[PDB]
């Protein structure tokens, strides 16, 4: 349960970090 | 309530906050690409 939720969290963190990079890349 | 439920809730909250931010980033990325040339 907690384990499932942590897994999901990790995925969304990874996806967030990709998106922030993608924002950075539009300028540069 | 209890220690365990407070943990689950906090995790559920982080998840909800993360999806909101993820959705904002997508929109912000689209607007900027529309702005572009």
């Amino acid at each position: 349960e907690a384990a499932a939720l942590r897994a999901e969290l990790r995925d969304l963190e990874l996806e967030e970090a990709r998106l922030v990079q993608e924002l950075e890349d539009v300028d540069r | 309530g209890s220690e365990g439920k407070r943990l689950t809730d906090q995790l559920r909250w982080k998840i909800m906050s993360l999806k909101m931010r993820i959705e904002q980033l997508k929109q912000t990325i689209s607007k900027l690409n529309e702005e572009m040339k």
